[PDB]
């Protein structure tokens, strides 16, 4: 199976460097154009620059945007592509794909934030049902994120075991910094039988963090 | 294809 | 540059039934005989997915239903028939030359029966409390279509200022959406009021369905 992993993204200062990397297998590295490709919610997928295979002198082109300040290179000894960015601006911001074969082939991405607010990490606060018990035959429980930046984070429940019944919301700006929360479903005699966990973590801050449910006591 | 890939652009 | 259009914006359609996706490009994307315009499916939280390639043929492994068409400036993705599987986001995408653009992208959306939503109701957490901050939380899950109202009352007095609302992308299984609407208060204002009021409006019953909690129990 083909396989690519971006790495390197974050946090940076308007007019610093970042360097992406990405690390592909499944399919003959060398012989491969490579190209990055970036996401926001106000330009949606954008092209950032192409490298060509041996055969074509490992020719690189770039989107009008970032010509000048974007270089992408390879390394075909290690099956890597790298892509330094420099003078970094507001509008870098986004979501950035490492693609092989040009577009045939597609990594998870990893996320650029270009802001000069800080680093913070994120509180995690267990939801449980309302003091006086369940209502009916299944039960929902949650878990709340909130003020963190820059985004994103990841939660699961049970560390990935607990993966139908979940609702996880999409983020939100509460005045510089985001929230979300996730719901989970089971039916009553799972919980609280078994113990529940919601698992968070925010490699911004190097933060990993795991809260029980626990049923409310008067 | 196994070098530009089927999306890649069209060549000679 | 190529500058691709895409409509319509967004399509609701049946299981069973066919939808029809257009791309238009500001010029031709012919080139050595080939029409360079590819399709890609985004699924939520997803990298973009390779579908089709040049107009009409289809990506190793892409299922029959995902076919496409056209040459020059005007093309189609059609999908027949559609699946609760095919909600998603789908880009066209041109490789003529340099630089490689992409279309805004089409929403699918797949019809359902009508549903309610299951509505659960969540005070502050005492960890919450006990750091200084107070969040009141209402979940309105699995639900259709994704047109709903939510009312805050506090002591039966109707709230507006810290409310904040998140649907999620249709599900893939059973094509419902889900929300969060999460009143935000200060630990101070939280703990004056004692009764809070949760009243979701939705297409599927004429009088709401509510869910409420006193502070003191």
């Amino acid at each position: 199976e083909v396989k690519l992993e971006e790495s390197g993204g974050g946090l940076v200062q308007p007019g610093g460097s970042m360097k992406l990397s990405c690390a592909a297998s499944g399919f003959t590295f060398s012989d491969a154009w490579m190209d990055w490709v970036r996401q926001s919610p106000e330009k949606g997928l954008e092209w950032v620059a192409e490298i060509r295979n041996k055969v074509n002198n490992h020719a690189t082109n770039y989107a009008e945007s970032v010509k000048g300040r974007f270089t992408i290179s390879r390394d075909d000894s290690r099956s890597v592509v790298y892509l330094q960015m420099n003078n970094l601006k507001p509008e870098d911001t986004g979501i950035y794909y490492c693609t092989g074969l040009t577009f045939d082939y597609w990594g998870q991405g990893t996320t650029l934030t270009v802001s000069s607010a800080k680093t913070t990490a994120p509180s995690v606060y267990p939801l449980a049902p309302v003091c006086g018990g369940t209502t009916g035959s299944s039960v929902t429980l949650g878990c709340l994120v909130k003020g963190y930046f820059p985004e994103p984070v990841t939660l699961t429940w049970n560390s990935g075991s607990l993966s139908s019944g979940v609702h996880t919301f999409p983020a939100l700006l509460l005045s510089g910094l985001y929230t979300l929360s996730s719901s989970v479903t089971v039916t009553s005699n799972t919980w609280p039988s078994q113990t529940i966990t919601c698992n968070v973590a925010h490699p911004a801050s190097s933060t990993k963090v795991d809260k029980k449910i626990e049923p409310r006591g008067p | 294809p196994g070098e530009r890939g089927e999306t890649g652009p069209p060549g000679p | 540059d190529i500058v691709l259009t895409q409509s319509p914006a967004s399509l609701a359609v049946s299981l069973g039934q066919r939808a029809t996706i257009s791309c238009r490009a500001s010029e031709s994307v012919d080139n050595y005989g080939i029409s360079s315009m590819n399709w890609f499916q985004q699924k939520a939280g997803q990298p973009p997915k390779f579908l089709i390639y040049a107009a009409s043929k289809q990506g190793s492994g892409v299922p029959a239903r995902f076919s496409g068409s056209g040459s020059g400036t005007d093309f189609s993705l059609i999908i027949h028939p559609v699946e609760e599987d095919d909600t998603a986001v789908y880009f066209c995408q041109q490789s003529k030359g340099v630089p490689y653009t992409f279309g805004g992208g089409t929403k699918l959306e797949i019809k359902r029966a009508d549903a309610a939503p299951t509505v659960s109701i969540f005070p502050p957490s005492s960890e919450q409390l006990t750091s200084g901050g107070a969040s009141v939380v209402c979940f309105l899950n699995n639900f259709y279509p994704k047109d709903i109202n939510v009312k805050w009352k506090i002591d039966g007095s109707e709230r507006q200022n810290g409310v904040l609302n998140s649907w999620t992308d249709q599900d893939s299984k059973d094509s419902t959406y889900s929300m969060s609407s999460t009143l935000t208060l200060t630990k101070d204002e939280y703990e004056r009021h004692n009764s809070y009021t949760c009243e979701a409006t939705h297409k599927t019953s004429t009088s709401p369905i509510v869910k409420s909690f006193n502070r003191n129990e």
